[PDB]
């Protein structure tokens, strides 16, 4: 006997307050009771259960299934309950890695660990809770009472004691072996390098000499897994990555759940093929969601559709990941909120791409969409590769130094360089920080009957210019809006415009360049056409003169 | 040596709060960082049984060439009980703030010698995440007394007076304020004097057994307010007399007698934004007035230790910033500017972000405890650069203003 290493069980517990399963075992046929217990006696046999007493008060219910096709059964416990009532655990098999952010292997090679993943010991403590029962033969015997003795397929706690056993006996190898990469999913490990291939060889012996000291054993007959990998949807090759295929169906007609599936491609899609679009696709899906339901393509859709087919037309690969370049991302605008970019370090070889789409909101404009995606890409490189990617951005920077110096809020972004690829992102209008000398002011105002929806809106000025407007279906807030927009399409290139409405203030002060309120977007089409715009505001009702004047006139 | 029990909160079950994305820098500072506190036995690797987490980084002090691990106990400290132990509370020390110099040391370090509570140490637990999460990321605990966990000072206080004893008899008029990892003495001492005896303060801890060495400098008896001003000028534009009606107004809010009568019927009529109006008699006693009104102080103003301090922040411009701190809305406990520089120039995040600090000081040393901020910021903004320019060892609590204040106008 060659003495091994005992892998060290992880306490559990059941939740606060919590007692074990105690659930019901089904009826079983004859048929499923003879294949359980053949089963369970060759599990006992290699210590993965064992037959206790009648004293222990839990059960677990216990299945029986046929393989398709098969003479042959496979035995299924029944977790559910137990799963409800045991802990929560750390979970490390959230974030998985981009494969954008993999380094270039010269080789990759494939180990069989699944003798381990059936046998990490389970803590003494909690195999009571794992108790299940195989159904006599007719009822007329007590059924065969077993307990887990090792992390049971379908608990709660297996992935994660599972992966964290392996890790614990992987550290010291890997923190020895700097030269190369271990990885572990499910029964498989993954080990690259850049080794001479007799180096890399010698390497996985020494994982497997390594491995044997907690006596797992990795077959002698090695992996029939080779590069290329087909892995969380992705396809790893040893110098690129790519996702796996990716084919849109071609329908006559659309219902809700296939415009989800189609998106979902496409969003899948977008993280390597440049310029894919979902904005057309998903408005389709706006409120409704009666699965079933076959909603018609507007026109747009289908533009949409047949621009992703395009880009689609063949397979596009990404590049690993150099630590010893920097890093690029360039950022296109494509219109309707939407955003593209691409992160590269040589030219023309993207590490990956990716999209940004506006976020939902009454007004906006290109510079806080260019910031927000600039925010995204950042975030999602700090995940991806430790670091701020430089930027390259369709924005003049006198463009932006006049936003951010201007812009009420704080806003910042990293080192960054003009690329010229239009559509620009530009500002289209901005308001003067000083009265106008010369230029015509106009005192505005609006007010709506609460009730009928009756209203007014209208101006008057300096020069003795007047305006009053009678106006239904409208509301305080949009009559003050009114009146604005009448003061600009009325006045010349120059004009000062004093208002009382904090609502309208609130909007202007924000800047946007296009709004989902018609009005805003009409008043914003005047500001681009004038030279000059000083707005000024004042307390509504406290006797100043031109704005009481108005105020009287618009009350009706 | 033998701990002190500790408890969450009734009802409350330990922090669970991602860990965020860390920059290759970071995560290698902290690799170092915890390999060696793991070694002093500080900290010790956990299990999959332990679910908690609280996040971590790491920050760069002011002249320093060396990272300090930082922990995020913001959700920890809401769920740990209050400590009413073997002391009822500490009054906090009203003499502070009139200091003319008042050094603030790092004493964290301190913390370390105390064992934690066996049963509490898992609600501590941390991650140090893998770049492109390649490699499982690496999970402790504390074995002691963290730094940045509002129990530390509370548990540590007892040892903390005994350390002082000396210091404190033979210097009755020093006021030493312990608050987190912060050590605040002030004195009115001669500041060359002052350094003295705050090296001289650093000894009696490093004997005890040990960012010790630093220390910030401030000088709260310095600190000015911004009461509300009125522009005094020979010609008023109706511009200048609308802008002085609308402060005037805003005003009346916090200050009982103002009145705008007079002043507005200087508008009388439709006029010209540009054109100059004369003064009446009775807008310029009016004005005169106001002004006597705005140079006392609001009414009514008190500050409640049961309820939360509430910070506001302005960008003016030009890497000017207003703010006030304030309980209830109108009552101002205190206003403020910062014409401060600290580089930042083309960087108005950096600026924010070294505001806030200088804010929570501030509230630090008056009230001894921090504010909750309206940031002017979108939140994804903040998030995203706030960690690469903070300085300090606590962090507070803050919100989002998305929709412009027409009140910025008139704290300018
Ligand atoms: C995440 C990961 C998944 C698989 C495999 C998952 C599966 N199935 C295999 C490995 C070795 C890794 N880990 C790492 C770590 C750093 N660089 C790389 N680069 C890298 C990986 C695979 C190929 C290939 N072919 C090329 C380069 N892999
Ligand atoms: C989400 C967050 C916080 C939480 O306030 C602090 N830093 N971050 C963060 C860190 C790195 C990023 F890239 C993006 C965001
Ligand atoms: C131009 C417009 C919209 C759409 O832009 C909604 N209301 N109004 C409007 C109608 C009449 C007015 F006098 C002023 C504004
Ligand atoms: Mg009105």
């Amino acid at each position: 006997m060659v003495p091994i290493s005992p892998i060290e069980t992880v306490p559990v517990k059941l939740k606060p307050g919590m007692d074990g399963p105690k659930v019901k075992q089904w009826p079983l046929t004859e048929e499923k009771i003879k294949a359980l217990v053949e089963i369970c006696t060759e599990m006992e046999k290699e210590g993965k259960i064992s037959k206790i007493g009648p004293e222990n008060p839990y059960n677990t219910p216990v299945f029986a299934i046929k393989k398709k096709d098969s003479t042959k059964w496979r035995k299924l416990v029944d977790f559910r309950e137990l799963n409800k009532r045991t802990q929560d655990f750390w979970e490390v098999q959230l974030g998985i890695p981009h494969p954008a952010g993999l380094k270039k292997k010269k080789s990759v090679t494939v180990l069989d660990v699944g003798d381990a993943y059936f046998s990490v010991p389970l803590d003494e403590d909690f195999r009571k809770y794992t108790a299940f029962t195989i159904p006599s033969i007719n009822n007329e015997t007590p059924g065969i009472r077993y307990q887990y003795n090792v992390l049971p397929q379908g608990w709660k706690g297996s992935p994660a004691i599972f992966q964290s056993s392996m890790t614990k006996i992987l550290e010291p190898f890997a923190a020895q072996n700097p030269d190369i990469v271990i990885y572990q999913y499910m029964d498989d490990l993954y080990v690259g390098s850049d080794l001479e291939i007799g180096q890399h060889r010698t390497k996985i012996e020494e994982l497997r000499q390594h491995l044997l000291r907690w006596g797992l054993t990795t077959p002698d007959k090695k992996h029939q897994k080779e590069p290329p990998f087909l892995w969380m949807g992705y396809e790893l090759h040893p110098d690129k990555w790519t996702v796996q295929p990716i084919v849109l169906p071609e329908k006559d007609s659309w219902t809700v759940n296939d415009i989800q599936k189609l998106v979902g491609k496409l969003n899948w899609a977008s993280q390597i093929y440049p310029g894919i679009k979902v904005r057309q696709l998903s408005k389709l899906l706006r409120g409704t969601k009666a699965l079933t339901e076959v909603i018609p393509l507007t026109e747009e859709a289908e533009l949409e559709l047949a621009e992703n087919r395009e880009i689609l037309k063949e397979p596009v690969h990404g590049v690993y990941y150099d630590p010893s370049k920097d890093l690029i991302a360039e950022i296109q605008k494509q219109g309707q909120g939407q955003w593209t970019y691409q992160i590269y370090q040589e030219p023309f070889k993207n590490l990956k791409t990716g999209k940004y789409a506006r976020m939902r909101g009454a007004h906006t404009n290109d510079v806080k969409q260019l910031t927000e995606a600039v925010q995204k890409i950042t975030t999602e490189s700090i995940v991806i590769w430790g670091k701020t990617p430089k930027f390259k951005l369709p924005i003049q920077k006198e463009t932006w130094e006049t936003w951010w110096t201007e812009y009420w809020q704080a806003t910042w972004i990293p080192e960054w360089e003009f690329v010229n690829t239009p559509p620009l992102v530009k500002l289209w209008y901005q308001l003067e920080k000083e009265p106008i000398v010369g230029a015509e002011t106009f005192y505005v105002d609006g007010a709506a009957n609460r009730e009928t929806k009756l209203g007014k809106a209208g101006y008057v000025t300096n020069k003795g210019r007047q305006k009053v407007v009678p106006l239904t279906n409208t509301t305080n807030q949009k009559t003050e809006l009114q009146a604005i927009y009448l003061a600009l399409q009325d006045s010349g290139l120059e004009v000062n415009i004093v208002t009382d409405s904090q609502y309208a203030l609130g909007i202007i002060q924000a800047q946007p360049d296009k709004s989902e309120s018609e009005l805003v977007n009409q008043i914003i089409e005047q500001l681009i056409k004038k030279e000059k715009v000083y707005l000024a505001w004042v307390p509504a009702h406290k006797g100043i003169g031109g704005n009481e004047q108005v105020d009287k006139l618009v009350s009706a | 040596i033998e701990t002190v029990p500790v408890k969450l909160k009734p009802g409350m079950d330990g922090p669970k709060v991602k860990q965020w994305p860390l920059t290759e820098e970071k995560i290698k500072a902290l690799v170092e960082i915890c390999t060696e506190m793991e070694k002093e036995g500080k900290i010790s690797k956990i299990g999959p049984e332990n679910p908690y987490n609280t996040p971590v980084f790491a920050i760069k002090k002011k002249d320093s060439t060396k990272w300090r691990k930082l922990v995020d106990f913001r959700e920890l400290n809401k769920r740990t009980q209050d400590f009413w132990e073997v002391q009822l509370g500490i009054p906090h020390p009203a003499g502070l703030k009139k200091k003319k110099s008042v050094t603030v040391l790092d004493v964290g370090d301190a913390y370390f010698s105390v064992p934690l509570d066996e049963d509490f140490r898992k609600y501590t637990a941390f991650t140090i995440p893998s770049i492109n999460n390649e490699t499982p990321g690496i999970r402790y605990q504390y074995n002691v007394l963290p730094q940045g966990w509002k129990g530390s000072p509370a548990i540590f206080q007892s040892s903390m007076t005994k350390i002082l004893e000396p210091f404190k008899k033979q210097n009755p008029d020093i006021v030493i304020y312990q608050y987190m990892d912060d050590l605040y003495v002030g004195s009115d001492l001669e500041i060359g004097q002052h350094r003295t005896k705050i090296e001289e303060l650093r000894q009696h801890l490093l004997r005890w057994g040990l960012f010790l060495w630093m220390g910030y400098e401030l000088h709260p008896d310095k600190w000015t307010v911004q009461p509300i001003v009125l522009p005094e000028k020979d010609s008023w534009t109706v511009n200048d007399i609308q802008k002085l009606v609308g402060k005037l107004n805003w005003a009346s809010q916090i200050y009982p007698g103002i009145k705008v009568r007079q002043l507005s019927k200087l508008l009388r009529g439709t006029k010209a934004l540009t054109e100059v109006i004369p003064l009446t008699e009775e807008a310029e006693l009016e004005l005169a007035e106001n002004r006597e009104i705005l140079k006392e102080p609001v009414h009514g103003v008190y500050y409640d230790p049961s309820k939360d301090l509430i910070a506001e922040i302005q960008k003016q411009g030009q890497g000017q910033w207003t703010y006030q701190i304030y309980q209830e809305p109108f009552k101002n406990l205190k206003t403020g500017k910062y014409a401060r520089m600290r580089g930042a120039h083309t960087n108005d995040v950096k600026q924010l972000t070294e505001a806030v600090q200088k804010i929570t000081t501030e509230s630090i040393v008056i009230w001894g405890k921090t504010p909750k901020f309206k940031l002017p910021i979108q939140k994804e903004t903040w998030e995203t650069w706030w960690t690469e320019y903070w300085q300090a060892t606590w962090i507070p609590e803050w919100e989002f203003v998305n929709t412009p204040p027409l009140v910025k106008l008139w704290y300018q």
